[PDB]
């Protein structure tokens, strides 16, 4: 359900590319818990393997990337 | 033809440092003259 | 400044005060939060008195207050207490 | 020290090795000229 | 002996003190002193000593001298204004001879026991009322409610400049809520006749008709008002229709059209701002509410001011108009309502209700019956029922946790609405 | 809904009293989702002090975290809730345990010595999550 | 996705914030806040720190300016265009002076925003930092 | 005085003005007083804030007008006073101050003059 989603408001937002802007109020502290919670989700199935990673790079893209 | 009918119808603090300052300065004035008047 | 009445001696009765802001307010922390109005007393022989209670209708400000003094008075009927207030054109602080 | 904070979490728990590794930067003050430590060691410390 | 007293006099501590005692001693006349000279009249803590060398030190600092040294117009215009004007004297004339004709046909009938037992069931049907149902406008408290003629829905603005219409009945969430151009609302009426149109007034001087479309949120800007510089207190419409008042803050309430959108009258008078306006039934005067504590009546067919009417020592906020057209009322923060019936003109003249406590916001008559029972809302919580004749105060309600801005009651008087600072709209019954 | 409202529902009821420890469990279950990120620290060290920390305040603090995560903080938060013990602990230190697991069989016999069917209600809220 | 958008629109919608800091900040700022009013009512001390990465114990940082926190706002023009030991002062008087444009904005109607207190706000930022960086005149021996 | 800014409302009068710069330094001396626009919005933010008071005569005055739209949203009491010295002053800084925040405490023994001047200012704002 996370990618219809988000293609449809991505590809919402390069149609227009005033009236959106308090749903970006809305929708801008949403993505960042929802970042958290995901992110936090990884370091639960990395407790085993690799666990200082966490603290050694703290963003989530870097983080996810390297566990790619 | 409309009336326009007429109408009809303190104290201040001072801070820390102040208070400082005027009594030291309070105190310096009356010391010093009673040492003036001992010589 | 003010006045206080009631109805004969067991009947209820009015308080009015009125002055600066300061002692109003700490007649009302008298009558109501120090004062107990249902705390029983032997009168000279006991009285219950439970059932009493204190209750502050409105309180407001005012053009002049027609009160020279405070002073208390006992009314027997409920009619010549309006016209004890009637004197002061306070005949509608009464509330039946 | 990037080297050091490891060497050193080997050798140490992590708040003694953190403290030894920040306590080098510091700053280097004589008269006039100042400079933050950032690559050498400063032997000046008693646990240097 | 010169060079001894010399040096004594040219030390600060002596120098001073020789002012010190030719400054006279009293609370008034040191505070005068110091009052005239601009400085400070009183400081955080000094006696009367203390403060009279602060006399003496300032004196000797900036070397002033001695306390000795120290020391109606009527205005042409608007032709097209005296038309309407015309219009008026002959609307208010006819419907008002008919008022009073009405009025004394209820005088033949007597008969003393129906009008009692009525009145007695009545007061009985409003120490009944409790609340129906709370709900949500948005997070500012509720500034104006009002209902519409048919009594089947809501109009509510609020602190945030943002109206929205609701079901009288029900009261689930609403029809379409709207975001006006506008931040802060005093107050909304509903046009007397065809329920098609609203009014606005709020914090930004403009005043905004609305078009309420059928069932649709489509609400309709049919015209933008102008030409308050302050925020607006309070709307009316002239109860003929075609007229709406205004009263705001400038001391100016505003006489207007509602088809042209034009201003016809200016009036002023008021010593501060005008709070509160109210229209007569027959539409013959105006009655207007002020922060000057004065009401005062207007003539607005003849321009004149008749009658002044204070009976308030704070700011009057709410004036409420009885259906019977021969008395009015208000309120203010005084905690007092007046109730001046203008007929007798000699000697009743106020009959003032003790209100509430902590203000009265907002006072109304009951529209249909020719209006008996006052609802009253105040910051005491509470709102009060009065009868019109004795005014004894019958009940009160509580169902609020916060202060109450606005309420109406319905022309049937079956549901009493009232918002608040609570943010929840709440029906009575 | 709306906890918007309920923000300010826990601000009037929260000056009254002020100092009840549910109404400081309210304002921290506030900043779950209310997006708060700024004073949900102070308040939780002002919800520790106002309250004359509490086992409730302290249990809410623990599930705040365990909820979104870093499971081994939260066990200092609710073991911390334990030394001054009461029912409501038990199942989220067996759940902080279910995730870090092993140690869940020696803390038995504390249950047992804090008391009939408790242990059967205990394995009825394991099957929560 | 949406920093880009609002860094297209955002001289409409914080014309002071983007005056002063610049576009491609301020865009940044207003993203992290979610807003201008959410960004108005965040305290000016608070504002230092968004930029900031993460704090982590082997990061090894102490800087020759004395900046404890590296923000959106430590990148911008009016702080780096200056020597390096004016730096931490910068910060804490740009800071401020962003919170109250940003608190213009947020009181501005949507259809006419207006600047004006941003020009004399740079003008205070600017004379202020060449006077952090004149250095005292010479003592008589 | 000046023509009194109409974005000010409401303006405390010179008889509620006096008990209101009382209670402020009553207040500072037992500090339980904040001070600052923006040492304010953390008093409404965090949410200890009793009222708020304001300066009216601020230049710009926009800089301290999104503290109504805060305290009307916490549901806390706020004024604005005449002189921003006066402010200043009664807080114990020598330089002027446009707003200042009343914190909370219960144990506090200036509670009863705190809600005297609190049922005092909600009486200001209709």
């Amino acid at each position: 359900q996370i990618l219809p989603k988000i293609v449809d408001l991505k590809r919402i937002l390069q149609q227009q590319e005033i009236k959106l802007l308090p749903f970006f109020n809305e929708i801008i502290p949403l993505i960042k818990s929802n970042i958290k919670l995901m992110h936090n989700f990884l370091i639960s199935l990395y407790s085993r393997r690799f666990p200082e990673l966490s603290s050694l790079i703290p963003s989530p893209l870097q983080y996810s990337k390297v566990i790619s | 033809v409309a009336h326009p009918l007429p109408e009809k119808i303190i104290k201040a603090y001072l801070t820390q440092h102040e208070r400082k300052r005027l009594r030291r300065n309070r105190r310096k004035m009356a010391r010093e003259a009673r040492e003036i008047k001992i010589k | 400044k003010g006045l206080c009445l009631r109805i004969r001696d067991d009947g209820p009765g009015i308080i009015i005060v009125v002055g600066n802001e300061k002692s109003c307010k700490f007649y009302e922390n008298l009558v109501m939060k120090r004062i107990k109005w249902n705390e029983d007393f032997e009168l000279h022989i006991k009285m219950d008195m439970h059932n009493n209670s204190i209750s502050k209708t409105w309180e407001g400000y005012l053009q002049d207050c027609k009160f020279k003094g405070w002073f208390m008075k006992v009314c027997n009927d409920q009619d010549s207490l309006l016209r004890t207030l009637g004197q002061f054109d306070s005949e509608h602080f009464y509330s039946p | 020290f990037t080297l050091l904070n490891r060497l050193l979490r080997l050798i140490v728990d992590p708040n003694i090795a953190d403290y030894i590794t920040a306590k080098n930067n510091v700053v280097i003050n004589f008269k006039d000229m100042s400079h933050v430590n950032k690559y050498g060691l400063i032997r000046g410390l008693k646990f240097a | 002996n010169e060079s001894t007293a010399d040096i004594l006099k040219q030390l600060p501590h002596e120098r001073l003190q020789a002012v010190l005692e030719k400054i006279p001693e009293e609370d008034l006349e040191v505070r005068r002193l110091l009052s005239i000279l601009k400085k400070p009249e009183v400081v955080e803590n000094e006696d009367v000593q203390q403060r009279r060398i602060r006399l003496a030190e300032i004196l000797m600092v900036d070397e002033i001298d001695l306390e000795n040294i120290n020391n109606d117009f009527f205005t042409p215009a608007t032709s097209e204004l005296i038309f309407a004007r015309r219009f008026l004297i002959n609307y208010s004339l006819e419907r008002s001879r008919k008022r009073l004709q009405k009025e004394m046909e209820r005088h033949q009938k007597f008969n003393t026991r129906q009008e009692l037992l009525s009145r007695r069931t009545e007061l009985q049907r409003m120490a009944n009322l409790e609340l129906a149902g709370s709900q949500l406008v948005s997070t500012k408290p509720i500034s104006a409610v009002s209902l519409s003629t048919d009594d089947m829905v809501v109009a509510t603005g609020s602190w945030a400049g943002d109206l929205q219409v609701l079901n009288s009945q029900t009261l689930q969430p609403l029809t379409q809520k709207l975001d006006s151009h506008v931040g802060k609302i005093g107050a909304i009426d509903w046009h007397p006749d065809s329920n098609n149109q609203m009014i606005s007034c709020a914090e930004d001087g403009l005043i905004k008709n609305f078009q309420y479309s059928n069932e649709e949120g489509g609400l309709r800007l049919l015209g933008d008002l102008v030409g308050h510089e302050r925020r607006i207190s309070d709307v009316k419409y002239h109860p003929s229709g075609k007229f709406i008042g205004s009263a705001s803050h400038d001391m100016t309430w505003r006489l207007w059209d509602a088809s042209t959108h034009q201003e016809l009258l200016l009036q002023e008078g008021h010593d501060k701002g005008v709070f509160s306006l109210s229209f007569q039934c027959d539409g013959s005067l105006v009655c207007s509410g002020g922060m000057d504590s004065l009401s005062m009546l207007w003539d607005i067919r003849s321009g004149s001011k008749v009658m002044t009417l204070a009976g308030h020592s704070k700011p009057i906020y709410t004036v409420a108009w009885s259906p019977n057209g021969y008395q009015v009322a208000t309120g203010g923060g005084d905690g007092i309502i007046n109730v001046w019936d203008i007929r007798k003109r000699d000697e009743g003249q106020l009959n003032q209700i003790l209100a509430h406590r902590n203000i009265v916001t907002q006072v109304r008559f009951s529209k249909e019956d020719g209006g008996k029972k006052l609802v009253s809302c105040g910051y005491d919580n509470l709102i009060n029922v009065y009868s019109s004749d004795t005014w004894l105060k019958m009940g009160s309600l509580a169902g609020h946790t916060d202060k109450i801005i606005s309420l109406d009651i319905s022309n049937n008087s079956h549901f009493l609405v009232s918002g608040g600072w609570d943010r929840s709209i709440k029906l009575w019954n | 809904g709306n906890l918007d409202q309920a923000e300010l529902l826990v601000t009037q009821a929260l000056q009254k009293f002020p100092s009840n420890a549910l109404l400081w469990v309210e304002q921290i279950k506030l900043f779950k989702h209310g997006n708060k990120s700024s004073l949900k620290k102070t308040i939780f060290q002002d919800a520790l002090r106002r309250t004359q920390n509490d086992h409730r305040v302290l249990l809410e603090i623990g599930v705040s975290f365990y909820a979104e995560a870093q499971y081994e903080t939260s066990l200092k938060w609710l073991e911390r809730a334990l030394k001054k013990c009461y029912g409501d602990t038990w199942v989220w230190l067996f759940r902080t345990y279910a995730r870090l697991g092993k140690d869940t069989v020696d803390l038995y016999n504390m249950f047992d010595q804090c008391e009939c069917t408790p242990r059967e209600i205990l394995l009825r809220l394991m099957n929560d999550k | 996705d949406i920093g880009q958008y609002i860094a297209s629109k955002i001289s409409i919608i914080a014309p002071n914030v983007c005056f002063l800091v610049g576009p491609e900040i301020a865009a940044q700022l207003i993203a992290h806040a979610g807003g201008v009013l959410e960004f108005s009512r965040i305290p000016s001390c608070n504002i230092a720190s968004i930029g900031k990465n993460k704090h982590l114990s082997h990061e090894l940082h102490t800087l020759e300016s004395g900046v404890r926190q590296e923000g959106y706002l430590f990148a911008s023009d009016m702080i780096q265009k200056f020597p390096v030991s004016v730096h931490k002062q910068m910060l804490r008087m740009l800071c401020a002076k962003v919170s109250l444009a940003a608190r213009v904005d947020a009181g501005q109607k949507n259809g006419d925003r207006n600047t004006v207190l941003a020009h004399k706000w740079k003008a205070e930022l600017s004379k202020k930092a060449r006077k952090l960086s004149e250095a005292p005149s010479i003592s008589e021996t | 005085m000046s023509a009194p800014n109409p974005k000010a409302f409401p303006l405390a009068d010179a008889a509620l003005t006096q008990q209101i710069l009382d209670v402020v330094q009553q207040a500072a001396n037992l500090r339980q007083l904040k001070k600052g626009a923006n040492e304010a919005t953390k008093t409404l933010n965090r949410g200890i804030s009793e009222f708020i008071i304001m300066a009216a005569d601020c230049e710009p005055i926009e800089i301290l007008l999104h503290l109504p739209l805060l305290c009307e949203d916490k549901n806390v009491p706020y004024v604005f006073v005449p002189s921003r010295v006066a402010l200043g002053r009664a807080c114990g800084v020598s330089r002027p101050v446009i707003a200042a925040s009343i914190t909370t405490n219960d144990a506090s023994a200036i509670k009863t003059q705190i809600y005297a001047v609190k049922d005092k200012i909600e009486t200001l704002l209709i």
